[PDB]
């Protein structure tokens, strides 16, 4: 939820 | 509080 991620 | 964990 909080927890994004980024390639 | 948002956390943007980079993958690679």
């Amino acid at each position: 939820k909080n927890v994004l991620y980024r390639r | 509080s948002k956390t943007f964990i980079q993958v690679x």
